[PDB]
């Protein structure tokens, strides 16, 4: 009855999400992940399981994967044809939609960088093995072992996914958002207690309101950029993150307006919105209700801004494509903004992406590209933790909601983590860990015996107990198919002996 | 017509084409004295029916013409408590303590109730009976005095069905709302029930833990619970507040309103809050404003 | 287990099962024949009413409120639906209401405002919603015309024995009601709570349901009712092919204790492919020779199927140019679901629709009844064109009636009923592999239909209990044995002292002491 959780790419690192779960006789994979902002040695974090049993399906069950982000799910392709795997890979019906179209990109972004990589015909393979399990619906995954969505917000297809194979309960919740977000609002695990709760602690310090400090924040940066042809530059890694910055910018104008000029995310920005339309049961009950009846995420300027915004010195508003990458759009404007006082530059997500993640905390003027490239930067670095995640006071509230026997901290940083785990420790009597990775923690629980009785007996017993000693006796009869508890007499008359 | 009725009830062919009859009857109204004549009638083909299924709407029929405007139910209330006494399907006996509910209703003299009450706590005893439980509890609320009562409903708070739980705090509730006072041993009652699993539980929870916090502000909890003693109301307010931040969106609900409807709060306290953390369901958003406003003035 | 059923209609239920000490209403169900028994209401007033007859029934008493339409009877009051009894059964101890289809879901805000009940509604989200719009569009339709004022005066027994076969024949006269407003409408959809499918929602720690998937349109969830021992299966609108929709869980639906079917073939000799095609070449061939059409249909399910078929004979026919005109006021509504999950739709009749009015025209209008809605006010002005032709598509209301209070009209009928539901024999190899052992289902399956002769009813191996109006059927089971789980720390180890009596049987004597938390049953040594 013991149950081991080992984060291979999770942990004490951030990004490369893979944490291996052995509750009971069962190994369930709940992600597997590109570490970015390296070249090699963290396209897939390695596989110690892998290398034991030949073929993977013999030694793991069942795979789920969370959501879209290459965090998560970016190196899901890797598993098609190299480490074989085979398989029902469970994912949400938004999110497996999503999670090949950006796949596919990063997939453009790292050929055009040879690379031994998952070339589209070989992640489609991957893609040809992939269940679609949707909202609360319990999905026998195996004879004894089920697999329940919940909704964690964060984005459009973001899933936490309880495995329990008996009466032992292991609750992942990655990439989930206490907050109402816009596209999402709180996310709901009911009471289920569960032995194990996994958690991300991206975000180990409480924050303030999501919604109302991100838009004080972007506002006052937007303003102070303004004086003298104040740019934008922000990277957006996401279909739904596009969305949010077009919301923020449709925000500026509402409440400012001095400047027409506006950008949007990339040429195929039709695509994006296409994909937030067509998934309205997912998206926020309430935002759902105003999109029945009112229009949705209008944007036609991102053609103007591109011929404009070809490194000219004016203040469009350019959310440009994958930042925190070796190349990319993003990083061609960001070249092109690079030494001018017009600049300011925003990092709306985590901004943590190996390397360039390391750049953004010292905001080192003096910064060396991969190439041999002299850059050096002089136009203001300001970070807003705009992101959808939940703040510590959130991992806080949904540990209460399952009040486990202990919980296991993944993703995060190591020093955020320990006193996040010493926060838990304390306040609730749980003891919580916070593994590395590579490393298992054989969390011992005991097992929950399962058994009928005789509706006589428990009948006589349950008017027993309400009269004020309430000793109850009788036998269990035990083929180790049909466990059956009966009274004294009855099974005195089943066995035949007077 | 009286007399007539008595000859079709029996005549019934089958089981269920009684049971139709019955429910034809139902359907015409009867004046002052044609109800004593029925109720008499339906009350001996009762006696002599041995199926459930018609037993249950004799009782429904009982009810119906207790709560004829000239008819007073007097001199079958007797038979009544009698035929509780010598019955045998909880269901039917659940209808008839109903039936019984609707008559000390009423008529509102102090002797019949209080035997009524009396009856009822004997079937309140009842056992893997979710339902007569219920009965009992809302009738026990109901047809109470102005101390023994108030007692009773307590053992009930803590019992197996949620469903039993819900009513017990419903009666107490009901205690109030006819201008008793409920007692210091009921808040902490109302306390230790604040976080159950089921959701009606926690609704009614918060409910009456408002509504004893209204009833002693003044008063102060002694215990520390980690940190130095504070007033009744202090930790009711913040009780109140948790809920806001509870996991349902109809739990919410009822706290919004009375965290809104709260009085004497300290001003510490008030200042604090955090019904600022208005979100999700936009139903509840709108809701936490309006009170917000009317104790502002405050 | 005693199953109640409140409700004669096979096509909608309203059955409600008492077990393991929690009662569920399985449905709950507007009929309408009722209302289409009612003389006709229209938007503006129409001549035809105004100057009817009466039908001189006599006998002292009435004249006002009794009219005559080509020899058949019909009532000057406001069109009144019939719902489930609710006297047999007390509401408050039916605990949850469970909903199958968003058409089954109808008369949900009855008995919700009227007679009391304080419980949880649990239907999946798309039902809800369409449900929603549909009870909208009732409201709207029969509020248009404040002609409610009259009474039907005619319900007393005397007066039903002396007066003609239409009106004769309803099996209960006194349990009419006038339409509910849009208060209770609100009321009824607020107390849902959204539940999706496979979901394990359980009530009250007794018994786990949970809605399958039925095969039939969008929301429509067939209910499994188990506890860990009986399973009982309620089958309701549960078509096995119909092309979008998630088809019919049967695996999930094997092995009940109890199968209780309902929703079934309002028609048996339904052929639904065959007759969408004749639909189709009907249209064609009156547009072709000017003639109008026009269609009774509701605002989900087969408006849209039709609708498909329609296009695609355009595209072969190459018939452009005809304005398929939709005209209801949810029409806004019922496009968007269809997006979220050459027509040209208008909320309101006299409007846009006036504006840009053609001469020919394919007009699919608010409803089938003929009796509340936009219907009748196009029936009537293309009534006295034999050019003119009216295709029924609904199964709901029988061909005859509409022709009765219209009877006079020159107007081609044509009759084109498509009911996916399942078939006779659809339910006869569904039930052979599902195996329950016993099933209950209304008298009318049990008996061959009325009509025909022939011997396609619905029969099983265990020869099952047919239900009826007003009938309390209890099915032979009793609980035999309950679950009851072993404490970990202090128990499992002294309840682990097997003394072998057999190779395969052993015995353990185990003493301890329950705690039954939230109706769950623990023994651990005290």
């Amino acid at each position: 009855p013991e149950i081991r959780v080992t984060p291979l790419g999770a942990g004490q690192d951030v990004g490369r999400s893979c944490i291996l779960v052995s509750i009971a006789g069962k190994n369930v994979m709940l992600d597997c992940g590109m570490h970015m902002g390296f070249n090699d040695d963290r396209r897939f974090p390695d596989f110690s399981y892998i290398t034991q049993n030949g073929r993977l399906t013999d030694f793991l069950d069942c795979v789920i994967i969370s959501h879209f982000h290459l965090d998560h799910c970016g190196a899901l392709p890797y598993f098609s044809e190299m480490v074989g795997y085979d398989g029902p890979i469970y994912m949400t019906h938004p999110t497996q939609a999503i999670c090949p179209i950006l796949l596919e990109d990063y997939r453009k972004i790292a050929v055009d960088k040879e690379a031994n990589f998952f070339t589209s015909q070989m992640i489609k393979d991957c893609m040809k093995k992939v269940v679609a399990v949707h909202l609360h619906q319990t999905v026998q995954v195996d004879d004894e072992l089920e697999i329940k969505a919940y909704y964690a917000g964060h984005v459009l297809g973001a899933a936490m996914f309880q495995i329990k194979v008996g009466s032992e309960s292991v609750v992942y919740t990655g990439d989930y958002n206490m907050t109402p977000d816009r596209h999402l609002g709180a996310a709901w695990i009911d009471k289920c207690r569960p032995n194990l709760l996994i958690t991300e602690s991206t975000y180990a310090t409480t924050i303030r309101d999501s919604k109302r400090c991100r838009e004080r924040d972007f506002l006052k940066k937007v303003h102070e950029t303004v004086e003298r042809g104040g740019k934008v530059l922000i990277p957006v890694f996401a279909l739904g993150r596009a969305q949010e910055l077009c919301i923020l910018l449709e925000t500026f104008w509402e409440r400012m307006n001095l400047k027409v000029p506006i950008y949007f995310s990339t040429g195929l920005t039709e695509k994006a919105n296409h994909y937030y339309k067509l998934f309205i049961p997912w998206t926020n009950q309430k935002i759902r209700k105003t999109f029945v009846q009112r229009n949705m995420f209008e944007f036609k300027h991102i053609k103007a801004f591109d011929r404009a915004f070809a490194d000219n010195p004016g203040p469009m508003v350019v959310f440009a494509t994958p930042g925190m990458l070796h190349a990319g759009q993003s990083l061609q404007i960001f070249r092109k903004w690079a030494g001018n006082e017009k600049n300011m530059v925003i990092m709306p997500g985590y901004c943590v992406q190996g390397t360039v993640g390391h750049k953004i905390l010292s905001g080192q003027r003096k910064l060396e590209m991969e190439g041999r490239q002299v850059l050096e930067v002089k136009m203001q670095v300001e970070y807003m933790s705009f992101s959808a995640h939940a703040d510590a006071k959130g991992i806080m509230q949904l540990v209460g909601q399952a009040e486990p026997e202990s919980v296991l901290l993944v993703h995060g940083e190591a020093k955020k983590m320990e006193f996040l785990k010493q926060k838990i420790e304390q306040e609730l009597r749980v003891n919580c860990y916070m593994p590395a990775n590579g490393e298992t923690v054989t969390l011992l629980t005991s097992p929950s015996i399962p058994v009928g009785i005789s509706l006589g007996l428990l009948k006589r017993e349950m008017a027993q107990g309400l009269l004020p000693p309430r000793l109850l006796h009788g036998t269990l009869i035990m083929k180790d198919s049909n466990f059956r508890l009966v009274s004294s007499e009855q099974a005195l008359k089943e066995l035949g002996l007077a | 017509k009286s007399a007539a009725l008595h000859i079709d009830l029996c005549k019934a062919t089958s089981p269920a084409d009684a049971l139709q009859y019955l429910l034809q009857f139902a359907r015409k109204p009867v004046e002052a004295e044609s109800v004593e004549g029925v109720v008499r009638i339906l009350l001996e083909h009762y006696y002599k029916e041995n199926d459930p299924s018609v037993r249950l709407k004799i009782a429904s029929l009982l009810g119906l013409l207790s709560k004829t405007a000239g008819f007073s139910p007097d001199c079958i209330m007797d038979d009544a408590i009698n035929i509780l006494q010598n019955e045998k399907s909880h269901q039917v006996l659940a209808q008839l303590l109903d039936t019984l509910l609707a008559i000390g209703t009423k008529l509102p003299e102090n002797q019949a109730i209080q035997m009524r009450l009396v009856d009822v706590a004997c079937k309140h005893l009842t056992d893997t009976s979710h339902g007569v439980r219920n009965k009992c509890l809302q009738l026990l609320g109901n047809l109470g005095s102005l101390r023994d009562v108030q007692k009773i409903i307590g053992d009930y708070f803590s019992d197996q069905d949620p469903r039993v739980r819900t009513a017990a705090i419903k009666a107490m509730l009901q205690l109030h709302e006819r201008g008793l006072k409920l007692h210091q041993t009921i808040y902490n009652q109302a306390c230790k029930l604040l976080s159950d699993d089921y959701e009606q539980v926690r609704s009614a929870a918060v409910q009456l833990i408002w509504v004893v916090s209204q009833l002693y502000p003044e008063s102060i909890v002694p215990i520390p619970s980690s940190n130095e003693e504070i007033r009744l109301v202090d930790d009711a307010f913040g009780k109140i507040c948790h809920m806001v931040s509870d996991g349902s969106w109809v739990v919410r609900v009822q706290a919004a309103k009375l965290l809104g409807s709260m009085e004497q709060v300290s001003s510490h306290f008030l200042e604090q809050t955090l019904d600022k953390k208005l979100m999700s369901d936009l139903r509840r958003k709108r809701t936490a404003h309006e009170r917000a406003k009317e104790l502002y003035s405050s | 287990m005693k199953l109640y059923c409140l409700s004669g209609h096979p096509t909608l239920p309203c059955n409600v099962l008492k077990f393991k000490s929690t009662t569920i209403m399985l449905d709950c169900g507007l009929d309408m024949t009722s209302t289409l028994n009612f003389l006709p209401l229209p938007l503006v007033q129409s001549p035809r009413l105004s100057n009817l007859p009466g039908w001189s029934l006599k006998d002292g008493n009435l004249d006002k409120e009794l009219k005559e339409c080509s020899g058949h009877v019909f009532v000057d009051s406001v069109p009144e639906f019939c719902l489930p009894e609710t006297e047999l059964i007390d509401l408050s101890t039916v605990d949850v209401i469970l909903i199958s289809n968003y058409h089954c879901m109808m008369a949900l805000p009855y008995i919700t405002e009227h007679t009391g009940f304080t419980g949880t509604v649990y239907a999946t989200e798309p039902t809800v919603q369409i449900g929603r719009l549909l009870m909208e569009e009732l409201v709207n339709f029969i509020e248009r015309v404040p002609k409610a004022q009259s009474a039907s005066l005619w319900k007393n027994k005397d007066i039903q024995r002396l007066l003609p076969s239409p009106l004769k024949d309803a099996v209960e006269v006194s349990t009419w009601r006038r339409c509910y407003t849009m208060q209770e409408v609100n009321s009824a959809l607020s107390k849902i709570q959204l539940v999706g499918y496979s979901q394990k929602i359980e009530l009250f720690g007794a018994v786990q349901v949970t809605p399958l998937s039925s095969g039939y349109a969008l929301g429509s969830s067939n209910w499994i009712i188990q506890s860990h021992y009986e399973k009982v299966s309620y089958v309701s609108g549960s078509s096995l092919l119909t092309t979008h929709p998630q088809p019919m869980d049967q695996a999930s639906l094997k092995n009940s204790d109890v199968l209780v079917l309902t929703g079934l073939t309002q028609i048996p000799t339904a052929n639904p492919d065959g007759m969408v095609g004749e639909f189709c070449s009907n249209l064609a061939l009156t547009v072709r020779n000017g003639g109008n059409v026009l269609v009774p249909c509701y605002p989900s399910g087969v408006i849209y199927d039709l609708l498909e078929c329609l296009y695609q004979y355009i595209d072969s026919a190459g018939l452009s140019s005809v304005p398929l005109y939709f005209i209801s006021p949810v029409a806004n509504s019922s496009l968007e679901f269809s997006q979220i999950f050459k027509l040209k739709h208008y909320p309101s009749i006299h409007g846009d629709f006036s504006n840009d009015f053609r001469q020919p025209c394919v007009v699919f209008t608010g409803h089938p009844s003929l009796r509340f809605g936009d219907v009748v006010h196009f029936m009537e002005l293309w009534g006295k064109s034999s050019l003119n032709t009216v295709i029924f598509t609904e199964p709901d209301f029988s061909y005859l009636e509409a022709l009765a209070p219209y009877q006079p009209l020159a107007m081609k009928c044509i009759y084109c009923p498509i009911d996916t539901r399942l078939n006779f024999i659809q339910v006869s190899k569904l039930l052979k592999e599902v195996q329950p052992l016993h099933v209950v289902c209304p008298e009318q399956y049990t008996q061959p239909p009325p009509a025909q002769s022939h011997r396609m009813d619905l029969m099983i191996d265990c020869q099952p209990p047919a239900m009826s109006y007003r009938r309390a059927e209890v099915l032979a089971l009793p609980f035999k044995r309950r679950y009851e789980k072993i404490e970990i720390m202090p128990e499992l180890a002294d309840s682990l002292v097997p003394m072998e009596i057999k190779p395969g049987i052993s015995l353990a004597t185990v003493s301890a002491v329950l705690h039954t938390k939230d109706n769950k049953h623990l023994l651990q040594p005290p």
